[PDB]
Formats: structure tokens, C-alpha cells, sequence
């Protein structure tokens, strides 16, 4: 501590005073990661491996939700074309956990597979498909030209060119009407002022890349709006209380001593917020209790000290911190 | 930034898409520092006059 | 008439020693 | 005399995470001159009784 | 079930206020001794609260649904057993019901084929709608007991409802306290969220009947119907988690 | 709305430059057989310069 006084003076002497120098370090010794016992896992194989699909203007939307995912298929084995994630970082999928997932899976072909990210321009991303600027999730794609393709061409799957305006995005269309130009009534059919919005892909094996078919399957991510109860293979330890230890508690993470909550609290609440909206309380994901948040390392180390020309002894005072309990 | 909680950042993101919103929200508050420690000089000015 | 790294620092000078300076 | 305050830049800027402890070293000495100015004005306050 | 009662004769839109009440629970978080400033779609307050009453006077219009409402309703013997939302109102496009058969609360989204006013009717039967086919969701709530006994006298109760939708979940708020319309200030408990994802333009109410659909009686209930503007409103949070006060911004 | 034409090899273009050209008469109206092309539509090319 007489060199803690070089250290942040920076000067090769010492001056007779009084100095403030740094602060208590608390090391976490241990690290709790709590998520409830589910025994069944997602049904990712049964959007991914089906016989038949939907189109592009209304899909199947495929809620899946209270189980454990399995990120191995999308993460460390390859059998799928392009791996494309915008808000989420991929290696971080098995960390973070979410309440539920939209898939969306829709049939687009190689020319016109370029137009899906937020905020495109096109065909598909006007008047059919479009993304938000918030939106979390990937994009998962695979080349189906050797399954779903035809040599005289597959016209069962069917898109639609035209609307009248913008569409707003997570909307589906299901509207058979015909477009109209001008003031002549279609009544059902093409005609004058009248033009059929729904057309037929190209798919065919022996044409270059825009007549490959892909199956794109994008997931819709919703973060922090519920409680979480599906993510990867996590293992979970016993609750530690009066140690200052490393948090991750159904993906929000911290660090602090678990203490027990004497009020009133909701059966419904995850997590509640101080004055400074830091999480100071949460409820055990397994179990119903919830445990207060008290942080560590707080106090600060003021020296008092002699200078060099007449002693090296070293007064150390402990500044608001009661030393009953209690740098290297 | 997205959030203001610097574990909802390192975590739930790159660490190269991390660098440029965590040192947005240390430059925050560095500027609420700034604004912090100047109103403590002119204060402490007119309690000395 | 706190847990975020806010101190304050408390006076030399306590207020039973101003009155007998007083 | 005032209200003497102290105001660390550790636990006030970061969360507890190496990654704000590391990233606060690039802007240097910007903690060094706020906590020097924290300091000269409780020498003052002290002066002024 | 087809046939509407012919001993109904339609009441006046009359105006009540409604004082402080409206306020519910914007999130689940916990927060103490604070104030806190939320921007949701809220009820201006001392504004005009349309006055319904059931008493062989019969109230049921068809009312629009833009944003949101609020549902207050003011009983004795319970006749309100259900609510009816939807769109077009029939088979074309998707609807929204909820069908209490006194065991549970049955919440279905299916295609409905609705009547031209339909009825509600212990238990003799509960038929609004002739068939339906393609359902993308069922819910079956908590078990609890209610009374459909006819009763006339003064209202005892409060039961408020928050029916709303946000981000295409539909969301309920609930609270139920003993006392038209009585003063005071309250708050609502979260309940359940049901992800629908269906719009809904337009609402009408069910009313459940007695006898000692042609001769089936009623007796005495209010119920109100509220809107929603994009207002903010201050919360003070105690230390028990209760909103005791809240203050409209624009208003004074 | 030219009487006469040329072959598929004989094409002679028409240098178009510095006027106002109406082209909104004409998609109000539409008496076309087929018009197909690909990532910019016809109907957006009124309010184009």
C-alpha cells in the first residue's frame, strides 16, 4: 500500500496525506444456472422434415413452446444450405432462452430468394412478405432441387404478384379477389381492367440457380415479453445463499448474494425492478420462491502514509464497510 | 442502445455487434458525469464566496 | 434534515465539536 | 460548508463485467481527472470550517 | 336458439363519468416507492361513460371495436354469462367467443356461423351458433362455481373487465371487490394472456335467462362500456406492490 | 400510335430527351395483351424521373 500510493499518483515518491487509492474486489466463487424440468424436446423436425409445404402469401404458422430445444442440427452438424441471423448471434442460441417460436415456412425460388432481410424492395418484399425493423430470429434455408423439383415443372405450389398496396408483414393473404384497375367489374374472372395476382413457380432441375427451389424456414423470436420456457440443453445446480456467486437465472444473468423476500409479491411475476430498473428480485424458475438481489464489492481503501525521506509504515482506512466480517 | 443493462448486451449479442453499443453506453455516462462534476464546482462556488 | 458506487464522505469537523468552537 | 460526495466510475459505468473493465481503459484518464476534482473540492469544504 | 325474444324493447344511450377508475397493471414487474410514467392506450378521465341497463327493458346494441375497452359491470343475480366479438359476424372470417358453461370458461377461435341476434338461455342449454369447423385454438380455464338464480334488489358487487388487444395477444385484466356507479380507485390483476391474433372491429352482449327462446325473463344488472386514447398517466407504486393513486397528464 | 413498323432486325429507336412524357394516360386505361418484367413495376414508373 505504500506502492498502491505510486501506482495511481504516478510518481516515483510519496507525499505526507492523506490519499484515496481503489476500491473493495469481491471474486465469485461459484455459478448458478436455474431452468425448470421439462422431459420432452421441441418438435423442430416435424416443420423441418415435412412431406408437404405451404406457399408464400399463407403459411403454416407452427407455435411450439414449453420444452427443451435442440440447436445441434442448426449449429454444429451442417446438413442445411445457408445459416442467416440478423438480431441473434448464432453460436449464443442454446444461452439465451425465449417463451415461443412462429415458424414460417414457405417455398421461394433462387432469383427471388435475395429479398428476404428487414427493409427490402421487390415482389415478394412488397406486396407478400416483409420484415420488421425489431425482429429477432434467423433465416434457415436448404436447396430442395433434387426432392420437389419436375421436368415439366411443378405448378401446385402458387405465389401472387399483385396487391393494391403494401402489405404489413406477419399478415397472411387469403383473398381469392381479382385486381382491379378501373371502374369494369372483374365478376371472377380476368378481362379488361382486371389482372390475375397468382401465378406459378419455374422449378425445374435442368435450369441454372433462379429455377432452384429452396425451403426457407424463418423463426420469430419474442424476448423478455413472457416467461421463457423454451431453450437448449442447459444443466441446472443447487441455490447458493450468503456468497457473492455468478447469476444466470432463465437467461438474464447477474451477480450477488441470494437473500429471502419478506413482502408481498405477484404468482405471475418473473422479475421486478429498483429505482435504477437493475433487477434487485426474482422468482426461481423450479420452485415458487423469490430470492432478493443484494450486490458486492462496495467500499473504498484510503491510505495514510509518511512520505519517503521518513518512515514506509502504511495506516490503511476502511471507508463504510464494518470490518467484523472482513486487495490482495 | 437497445438496452441499458450491460449484461443484456455482451450476452445477447456478437462481440463484434457488442463493442459499438457497449461504448455508446459508456460515453452516456461519462456525459452524465460531466454534467455531474461541473455543477458540483459552480455550486461549491458560490458556497466558498 | 447507494449500491451503485455513490459515497459520501463524511465531515472533519462533527457538530458537537462546533459548539465548543462556538 | 456542503454535502462532500465521492462518485467511483467502477461500479457506476459497469455491471461487473470484463468486458466494461477492459473497454474503459481506452478512454484513460477521464475517471482520473473526476476523481481528482471530487477530492479538491473536500479538501475546500474542510478549509471552510 | 334462432328465434329472438319478442318481450324485449331497446332503452336510450344514456351518459354516466367515470371518476379515477380504468387503471390496471401495465406490467408484471415489482416496483416500490416510486413513480412511474406509462404510455399505453388509456380512458381520459371524467369523460362520458355510455349507460346500459337490463331490466322487460332489454339493452343490447352492436357496438364498434377500434382499440380497446373496458368492460364494468354492475349485477346481482349474474346474467351477463358471455361476450361475442368479431368482425363480419358470420362464417366468411374468424371470430372470438367466450362461453362460460359454469364449470369452466371455454374460449374457442374457430369459424362461427352467428344468428341474427343470439341468446343465451340452472343450465337448460347454452346454443350461439347452429355449426362451426376450423379451430386454431381451445382453452379450458380454472373450475369455480357460480348462481344463475334471479334476484331483484340493490348491487352488492363490482366486477371489472379489461378486454384488450396489444401486438395481436388479447389480454385480460380482472379485479372483483363488494360495494349507477359507485366512486372510488382500484387496480386490476393480470389473469390470462390468449394469443389470438385475430382482429376485431365490432362486440355485442350476452345475457343469460331465467324461467319460473319465448318467454324467458330477466332480472336487474348494468353493465358499461368504455374507449381508450393514447394518454399517459402517472403510478404510484407502494411497498406492497397496489396502486393507490394515478394522475391523468393532460387533463387539468 | 404509329401507323407503320419495321422486322425484328430492322428496330429503329426514338431518342427520347428533354420533354414531359404521359405515360399515366395510358395505365389508367391499359388495352394491353401482355406485359411481363422482372423487380421494377410499370405502374411505378409514373412519378419517375
Amino acid at each position: 500500500p505504500l506502492s498502491e500510493t505510486k501506482c495511481t499518483l504516478k510518481s516515483f515518491t510519496v507525499e505526507k496525506g492523506i490519499y484515496q487509492t481503489s476500491n473493495f474486489r469481491v471474486q465469485p466463487t461459484e455459478s448458478i444456472v436455474r431452468f425448470p424440468n421439462i422431459t420432452n424436446l421441441c418438435p423442430f423436425d416435424e416443420v423441418f422434415n415435412a412431406t408437404r409445404f405451404a406457399s408464400v402469401y399463407a403459411w403454416n404458422r407452427k407455435r411450439i413452446s414449453n420444452c427443451v430445444a435442440d440447436y445441434s442440427v442448426l449449429y454444429n452438424l451442417a446438413p442445411f444450405f445457408t445459416f442467416k441471423c440478423y438480431g441473434v448471434s448464432p453460436t449464443k442460441l442454446n444461452d439465451l432462452c425465449f417463451t415461443n417460436v412462429y415458424a414460417d415456412s414457405f417455398v421461394i425460388r433462387g432469383d427471388e430468394v435475395r429479398q428476404i432481410a428487414p427493409g427490402q424492395t421487390g415482389n415478394i418484399a412488397d406486396y407478400n412478405y416483409k420484415l420488421p425493423d425489431d425482429f429477432t430470429g434467423c433465416v434457415i434455408a436448404w436447396n430442395s432441387n433434387k426432392l420437389d423439383s419436375k421436368v415439366s415443372g411443378n405448378y401446385n405450389y402458387l405465389y401472387r404478384l399483385f396487391r393494391k398496396s403494401n402489405l404489413k408483414p406477419f399478415e397472411r393473404d387469403i383473398s381469392t379477389e381479382i385486381y382491379q384497375a378501373g371502374n369494369k367489374p372483374c365478376n371472377g374472372v380476368a378481362g379488361f381492367n382486371c389482372y390475375f395476382p397468382l401465378r406459378s413457380y419455374s422449378f425445374r432441375p435442368t435450369y441454372g440457380v433462379g429455377h432452384q427451389p429452396y425451403r426457407v424456414v424463418v423463426l420469430s423470436f419474442e424476448l423478455l415479453h413472457a416467461p421463457a420456457t423454451v431453450c437448449g440443453p442447459k444443466k441446472s445446480t443447487n441455490l447458493v445463499k450468503n456468497k457473492c456467486v455468478n447469476f444466470n437465472f432463465n437467461g438474464l444473468k447477474g451477480t450477488g448474494v441470494l437473500t429471502e423476500s419478506n413482502k408481498k409479491f405477484l404468482p405471475f411475476q418473473q422479475f421486478g425492478r429498483d429505482i435504477a430498473d437493475t433487477t434487485d428480485a426474482v422468482r426461481d424458475p423450479q420452485t415458487l420462491e423469490i430470492l432478493d438481489i443484494t450486490p458486492c464489492s462496495f467500499g473504498g481503501v484510503s491510505v495514510i502514509t509518511p512520505g519517503t525521506n521518513t518512515s514506509n509504515q502504511v495506516a490503511v482506512l476502511y471507508q463504510g464497510v464494518n470490518c467484523t466480517e472482513v486487495p490482495t | 442502445a437497445i438496452s441499458s443493462v450491460l449484461n443484456d448486451i455482451f450476452s445477447r449479442l456478437d462481440p463484434p455487434e457488442a463493442e459499438v453499443q457497449i461504448d455508446r453506453l459508456i460515453t452516456g455516462r461519462l456525459q452524465s458525469l460531466q454534467t455531474y462534476v461541473t455543477q458540483q464546482l459552480i455550486r461549491a462556488a458560490e458556497i466558498r464566496a | 434534515t447507494k449500491f451503485k458506487g455513490l459515497t459520501v464522505l463524511p465531515p472533519l469537523l462533527t457538530d458537537e465539536m462546533i459548539a465548543q468552537y462556538t | 460548508s456542503m454535502t462532500k460526495t465521492s462518485v467511483d466510475c467502477t461500479m457506476y459505468i459497469c455491471g461487473d463485467s470484463t468486458e466494461c473493465s477492459n473497454l474503459l481503459l481506452q478512454y484513460g484518464s477521464f475517471c482520473t481527472q473526476l476523481k481528482r476534482a471530487l477530492t479538491g473540492i473536500a479538501v475546500e469544504q474542510d478549509k471552510n470550517t | 336458439q334462432c328465434v329472438n325474444l319478442t318481450t324485449r324493447t331497446q332503452l336510450p344511450p344514456a351518459y354516466t363519468n367515470s371518476f379515477t377508475r380504468g387503471v390496471y397493471y401495465p406490467d408484471k414487474v415489482f416496483r416500490s416507492s416510486v413513480l412511474h410514467s406509462t404510455q399505453d392506450l388509456f380512458l381520459p378521465f371524467f369523460s362520458n361513460v355510455t349507460w346500459f341497463h337490463v331490466i322487460k327493458r332489454f339493452d343490447n346494441p352492436v357496438l364498434p371495436f377500434n382499440d380497446g375497452v373496458y368492460f364494468a359491470s354492475i349485477e346481482k343475480s349474474n346474467i351477463i354469462r358471455g361476450w361475442i366479438f368479431g368482425t363480419t359476424l358470420d362464417s366468411k372470417t374468424q371470430s372470438l367467443l367466450i362461453v362460460n358453461n359454469a364449470t369452466n370458461v371455454v374460449i374457442k377461435v374457430c369459424e362461427f356461423q352467428f344468428c341474427n341476434d343470439p341468446f343465451l338461455d340452472m343450465e337448460s342449454e347454452f346454443r350461439v351458433y347452429s355449426s362451426a369447423n376450423n379451430c386454431t385454438f381451445e382453452y379450458v380455464s380454472q373450475p369455480f362455481l357460480m348462481d344463475l338464480e334471479g334476484k331483484q334488489g340493490n348491487f352488492k358487487n363490482l366486477r371489472e373487465f379489461v378486454f384488450k388487444n396489444i401486438d395481436g395477444y388479447f389480454k385480460i385484466y380482472s379485479k372483483h371487490t363488494p360495494i349507477d356507479l359507485p366512486q372510488g380507485f382500484s387496480a386490476l390483476e393480470p389473469l390470462v394472456d390468449l394469443p389470438i391474433g385475430i382482429n376485431i372491429t365490432r362486440f355485442q352482449t350476452l345475457l343469460a335467462l331465467h324461467r319460473s327462446s319465448s318467454g324467458w325473463t330477466a332480472g336487474a344488472a348494468a353493465y358499461y362500456v368504455g374507449y381508450l386514447q393514447p394518454r399517459t398517466f402517472l403510478l404510484k407504486y407502494n411497498e406492497n406492490g397496489t396502486i393507490t393513486d394515478a394522475v391523468d397528464c393532460a387533463l387539468d
